């Protein structure tokens, strides 16, 4: 989609199972951990993390990356 | 040159290098990555490096002055190794010692010919054979020292009147060591060896025609009888084989597959050299790497060295055929048809055509870049360590192996001489048993055979142990000397009946080997088993330890001495049986002792009989047998704690070792009378775990039955014969079912069984162990 | 770059001796010679190379070339995948007027991977376009003495075809001394190994030969072995297209691809240990010496990830000890702070290079390809071209 | 040894071994395992006109020799004369 509207935002509510209402099976960091990179050669995706928070202790990792080094990975913050 | 082309040629002593074998490999092609690892271990070499050795002392008999001719237009026409039985291959550390003699030199129109034979032997011991076949093309007209030597096509004569023992005995080469022997419904085997002197390429001079006379036995395993011994002058033929050819027929323990399978059609290069090989062989015939003797030679130029092509093929075929082992190869030859040069590509042809000994038969042919033909020969290479199992009594069912019957002469040769001999003995073809399972079976004591065979059945004793006697008590006790019939019966069907289950089972199978050997698919290395009933058929089958008769006898005598140990109801039934057991269900837990602490239990407390007897699969079968009214019990406990999955490994182990005791007792002094109160006529179910046998009525392979073997081992040491048993076929390749051990003559092995048999023949054996002393 | 990154590497030098004929023919010729004369000086090499070495005619008409298993051998190869190496530098060095001495002082470092190694440290004693020839002989002798020193030691040997066609239907290809793995750890096909090697004996035993990546590791031994190794795993697969999509992420199978490579002899083994003294001495029987001081550069230990400046004794001692013996933690070694990279190593798009950005994406660093001119739509990485862009153009950063 | 006292020797133990072999219970166990794993059979071939014993085998050899099957590339195969008759006889067709 972003390759073919390359202006237009894009928001990517990324979320995993755990998430309350529909339930998906994948693990929420994996695919992320996987495809962070592919995302971000295209800077029309505002990223956004849930399934699970309830307090700013809870994901600012996430807003600073700090999260993938733990599975040995560069850090990626999240957009949102 | 004063060399006798008759006598023997020595070699020299020659020691192995792992350098000279690599060496070796590389100048032909061998990369089979097994021959070389790490240097400073025995590594294993090539067949085919024999040539090595012998070629110094393989070319001795063809320089004597006797055997005369040009060495330029002298042809390699053909050349095979046969790595005798028993030998393995050789290895770096292997010393040998070669030896040489020309079997054989022919003076042909075009030519003449050699064809010598070389052994090999490391510490005395042959090792390997090998034939050569040269060509002094020309022409030759030295008869005077020509001569020709051969094995025949070892004759099979079938003798069934008596006027054909006369014309033998007719006969001055056909004499034996006794006269006296019974020439009918025998059968005889001709292994005989022929040398003969020429005076043209026709008119013999002299002939001998030696060799054994073998006799068939009711196994089949052949003896030494007679000599032959056939000596004469100005001949025109060889008559001691025509007496053979049309009366007789020949052996040929080759059999050609049903449909060729091709392998391969591959394709080598030639070197763009000859002179690697020639330093490796110590073969520094210029003819290959040198240019003015070829063109002397009236050839193409510097061919490469035939033996160089037999080498790359036989290791372009090792990987194939053999993927890659060697010790396989037992035997392979070749036929040099026309020559090639250097940096040549080929299409090497490969086919699975025969069967020899229960080992495989290829042939090969090498097409040039145009397609011709150069090499072709053919391969006896071993099979994979093989492995046949003889089942027990339970597989029985109609039409079984009758669909063979039709088809394997080995088969019904088999059948017959069997049933025959029943019929003949115990008035029963079990042809009419098998087709169709009656319930019942009438016998008549007619006239005179009646009564013979009537005695026959009152003649055998149930011999029990019982206060030490060898209780001397009859086995059929309804017939008497005033009968004149019998009748067994069976509501199902006889086959149902292990009185005659037993003996069709080891037919069938017996019957399927004998087949296999016509076909040659069992090796000698080949190991054998059988499962509470196959060990029979095995010993026969494989060692031919005695008869089909004797076999079968017993066989008979076994399944009935099963049945007597057991009161039965109207028609045949008791309380005993036996039943199958998983662990696996019961619990993924429910060990090897599970089975121990569930059953012994059930054993005391009800005081019935039930007791592990086969030990199939660990953790996952384990049958037992003994009294119903117990062994249902334990099938009860155990369908009711897999419901509750009560793992008895978890009561070891969350439980003191002897606690348990007391819970496992309630348990089951409560499941006992929960599922004892079944009535006479047991029925028996699979639940959770364990699997009725039905068909099965006697719980043998248990302690129960110990009684029943005196009768037996006495009977056994009637039938049987020390002499038709041969140890050759045991050592390791039997397995026991008693002794899971291989067979083997020693005292850990004696002591093995008789600890826990606790007999005394083990034991004075042992005591008098020492006779092993001459 | 190493060895086990391609099959046809030795087409990589068609372009430099048909491309850059004109400026890289010397050089060659100067390492065949050098290479024909070592095959005789030496006592027996005359007999691996079954076809010989010369190489120059090899090239002109590929006909004279043989095929893989003569050409893809270690003591036929190595030696030419150093010189490809040599090549990618000495064309830079030369489009830019530096002299390998220039060169050099604008690196931070170098490194190599199981066997490139040498030729770094090659470099980091270059000075001139004439003091080189020297320190080209230096390495590409290594070459041709590990390349024999093992090939003896374990050679190839024809494989059972029972397992070669079964390979193929198995999603793979010929065995060979060495496999990768992907999508899988080290710990896992560690105890995998452990398992394998418990029912087996030494000198059939493997182990872990590159730590790749963290997922992607490969492993050595005797094609026998890795074949086993294939199957106890086959037990454990998940056909990638088997769409666990409706099963939960614990509850689902280990799926990952892994193959053979191209190789023929099996690097970072304790299989080849016994040959490791051998070249010390062969080595000291020539000139070949490395020192500290004439290293400008620091290189890496493929093992240890340390400067080699900084070492007991010996360097080449240390060397070959990584290339033979001790496996590779490319990361342990790829500790260092850069912000690009640039494989003169053998494959290129299919090189090191590729499976190093795999690593180092979220790190801010950029690789290139510095062995062939093409593109790669998303630019994830770079050329030759990308280097010497004198514009902008060239300075690309990825993020 | 002296071959014929042996024969003798053989022919006794042979006896009482057949002898004895209805009581004592059947070590199938070791058997299964000794010829499989000890002499590294390729072929074990169930002569019978059921085939069990090859659901006997496949059974313990996968169940405990399969790590072991795999280290050293063992094409183990199992047939029975009931059905295997040209993987017996060598004798298929394409």
């Amino acid at each position: 989609i972003a390759k073919a509207h390359p202006n237009f935002p894009i928001a990517l509510q990324w979320t995993g199972g755990r998430g309350g209402g529909h339930h998906s099976f994948e693990d929420a960091h994996t695919p992320m951990l996987q495809m962070y990179s592919k995302i971000r050669r295209h800077p029309n995706i505002m990223l956004i993390f849930g399934s699970g928070f309830g307090s700013a202790d809870d994901t600012y990792p996430y807003l600073t990356g700090e999260w993938s080094t733990k599975f040995d990975y560069p850090p990626m913050p999240f957009d949102g | 040159l004063d060399f006798d082309p008759r006598d023997v040629i020595k070699g020299k002593d020659f020691e192995i290098t792992a350098k000279e074998v690599y060496d070796f490999t590389h100048a032909v092609g061998n990369n089979c990555e097994d021959f070389v690892s790490r240097p400073d271990r025995t590594m294993l070499a090539p067949m085919d490096f024999a040539i090595v050795v012998g070629w110094r002392a393989i070319i001795k008999a063809i320089f004597p002055n006797t055997v005369d001719g040009d060495l330029l237009k002298l042809v390699h026409l053909s050349n095979g190794y046969k790595m005798i039985p028993g030998a393995k291959p050789l290895q770096v550390g292997d010393v040998v010692s070669t030896t040489a003699v020309i079997e054989s030199v022919v003076n042909q129109p075009t030519g003449k010919i050699v064809d010598v034979v070389g052994t090999l032997s490391r510490n005395g011991k042959p090792v390997m054979e090998v034939t050569s076949s040269f060509f002094y093309r020309g022409n030759y007209t030295d008869f005077e020292n020509t001569f020709q030597k051969t094995v025949e096509p070892v004759y099979q004569m079938h003798i069934k009147t008596s006027k054909d023992i006369a014309v033998l005995r007719s006969k001055e080469w056909f004499q034996l060591d006794d006269e006296d022997f019974d020439l009918l419904n025998k059968t005889l085997t001709f292994e005989t060896e022929t040398e003969v002197t020429f005076k043209n390429a026709n008119i013999f001079s002299s002939v001998k025609c030696f060799g054994p006379i073998k006799v068939e036995l009711p196994t089949k395993e052949t003896v030494e009888i007679g000599i032959v011994d056939y000596e004469a002058g100005a001949s025109h033929g060889n008559p001691v084989v025509d007496f053979l050819k049309r009366n007789g027929s020949t052996l040929e323990q080759k059999v050609n597959l049903e449909n060729p399978i091709p392998i391969a059609v591959l394709d080598s290069y030639t070197p763009s050299t000859n002179e690697p090989y020639a330093r490796v062989s110590g073969d520094l015939n210029p003819i290959h790497v040198s240019r003015h003797f070829a063109s002397y030679a009236n050839l193409p130029g510097t061919i490469t060295h035939g033996m160089f092509s037999s080498a790359s093929v036989r290791a372009l075929i090792e990987n194939w055929a053999a993927d890659s082992v060697s010790s396989r190869v037992r035997g392979y030859t070749c036929q040099f048809v026309d020559m090639v040069l250097p940096n040549t590509a080929l299409k090497t042809s490969i086919q699975h055509v025969g069967m020899i000994n229960g080992r495989k038969l290829i042939k090969f042919e090498t097409r040039n870049e145009d397609d011709v033909v150069v090499l072709t020969g053919e391969a006896e290479i071993e099979q994979p360590v093989t492995t046949f199992v003889f089942t027990g009594q339970g597989s029985q069912e109609q039409g079984m192996g009758m669909d063979l019957y039709k088809t394997s002469k080995a088969a019904q040769d088999v059948w017959n001489r069997a049933d025959n001999h029943f019929k003949d003995t115990y008035g029963f073809s079990i042809l009419d048993i098998v087709i169709n399972n009656p319930v019942n079976l009438t016998i008549h004591f007619g006239g005179e055979k009646g009564k013979r065979i009537r005695e026959n059945y009152s003649a055998m004793i149930f011999e029990t142990i019982v206060d030490g006697k060898l209780k001397t008590e009859k086995i059929f006790k309804e017939i008497n000397e005033h009968s004149t019939s019998y009748t067994f019966r069976s509501e199902k069907g006889l086959l149902s009946a292990t009185q005659f289950t037993q003996p069709a089972l080891t037919l069938m199978e017996k019957a399927a080997f004998e087949d296999l050997k016509s076909k040659g698919l069992i090796p000698a290395d080949a190991t054998f088993a059988g499962h509470s009933l196959g060990e029979y058929a095995a010993l026969a089958s494989l060692a031919d330890v005695m008869s089909i008769e004797s076999l079968v006898e017993v066989v008979f005598y076994r399944g009935m001495t099963m049945q007597v140990a057991v009161p039965r109801d109207e028609l045949g039934r008791s309380n005993y049986g036996m039943i199958a057991i998983n662990p696996g269900r019961v619990a993924a837990s429910f060990s090897q002792e599970a089975l121990q602490y569930v059953v012994e239990r059930v054993g005391k407390r009800t005081g019935w009989l039930v007791e592990i007897v086969n030990y199939n699969v660990e953790n996952q079968q384990y049958v037992a047998a003994g009294d119903l009214r117990a062994l249902d019990t334990v099938t009860n406990v155990l369908n009711f704690i897999k419901l509750q999955k009560i793992d008895i490994i978890e009561l070891q182990k969350s439980l003191s070792l002897e606690e348990v005791e007391g819970h496992l007792f309630e348990i089951i002094d409560e499941a006992s009378k929960k599922s004892a109160v079944k009535p006479r006529p047991l029925k028996l179910e699979r639940g959770f775990a364990c699997i009725p046998l039905v068909g099965i009525s006697v719980p043998f392979h248990s302690t129960y039955l110990m009684n029943g073997v005196k009768p037996f081992k006495s009977f056994l040491k009637k039938n049987i014969i020390k002499e038709n048993v041969k140890v050759a076929r045991l050592a390791g390749k039997y397995i026991p079912n008693l002794t899971a051990k291989p067979f083997q003559v020693t005292k850990e092995y004696f002591q093995d069984v008789y600890d826990l048999t606790g007999s005394e023949p083990i034991k004075e054996i042992i005591d008098n162990w020492e006779k092993y002393e001459q | 770059g190493g060895q086990g990154n391609t099959d046809d590497y030795f087409e990589e030098l068609r372009d430099l001796y048909q491309t850059y004929h004109v400026l890289v023919g010397d050089l060659i010729k100067f390492s065949a010679e050098t290479l024909s004369e070592l095959i005789r000086t030496t006592l027996d090499a005359e007999k691996v190379f079954t076809q010989g070495l010369n190489i120059l005619e090899w090239l002109e008409n590929p006909s004279n070339t043989p095929d893989k298993d003569y050409l893809l051998s270690i003591p036929i190869s190595c030696p030419l995948i150093g010189v490809i190496q040599l090549a990618h530098y000495v064309v830079t060095a030369k489009l830019l007027g530096f002299t390998p001495g220039e060169l050099r002082s604008y690196l931070k470092g170098a490194t190599g991977h199981s066997q490139g190694l040498v030729t770094a440290v090659a470099i980091a004693e270059t000075d001139s376009w004439e003091s080189f020839f020297v320190s080209v002989r230096k390495a590409i002798t290594v070459l041709f003495f590990i390349g024999v020193r093992c090939y003896e030691a374990y050679p190839n040997t024809s494989l059972p075809p029972s397992i070669l066609e079964d390979s193929l239907e198995n999603n793979e290809g010929v065995p060979s001394p060495m496999l990768s793995i992907s999508n899988l750890t080290q710990e896992q096909v560690q105890d995998y190994v452990n398992k394998t090697n418990s029912h087996l004996p030494a000198g059939k035993q493997v182990e872990i030969s590159l730590v790749n990546g963290a997922k992607n590791l490969v492993v050595s031994g005797p094609p026998q072995s890795l074949y086993g190794l294939n199957l106890t795993l086959r037990k454990a697969k998940a056909p990638s297209g088997l769409d666990q999509s409706r099963i939960p992420f614990s509850e689902r199978k280990l799926k990952f691809s892994n193959r053979f490579l191209p190789v023929a002899s099996p690097f970072h083994s304790h299989l080849l240990v016994p040959a490791s003294d051998l070249i010390n001495k062969d080595l000291v029987k020539n000139n070949v010496s490395f020192n500290a001081k004439d290293i400008q550069i620091p290189v890496y230990d493929t093992f240890d990830g340390s400067d080699l400046r900084v070492l007991s004794g010996s360097i080449s001692e240390r060397i070959v000890d990584c290339i033979i013996r001790l496996p590779v933690k490319w990361e342990t070694t790829t500790q260092f702070k850069a912000t690009h990279i640039l494989d003169f190593g053998p494959g290129g798009a299919s090189g090191l290079g590729v499976l190093t950005h795999r690593n180092k994406d979220g790190t801010g660093v950029r690789v290139i390809v510095a062995g062939t001119l093409d593109i790669n739509p998303d630019d994830d990485y770079g050329f030759k071209q990308e280097i010497f862009d004198v514009t902008s153009n060239g300075l690309k950063k990825n993020p | 040894m002296k071959p014929e006292v042996e024969q003798e020797l053989a022919h006794i133990l042979l006896t009482e071994l057949l002898a004895y072999q209805f009581a004592s219970p059947v070590r199938w166990i070791e058997t299964q395992d000794v010829f499989l794993k000890d002499f590294n059979t390729e072929r074990v071939v169930e002569i019978g006109p059921s085939p069990t014993l090859a659901g006997m085998a496949q059974r313990t050899l996968k169940n405990k020799y399969e790590s072991y099957d795999a280290a050293l590339s063992l094409h183990r195969e199992i047939l029975c004369y009931s059905k295997d008759a040209k993987e017996i006889y060598y004798t298929p067709d394409p």
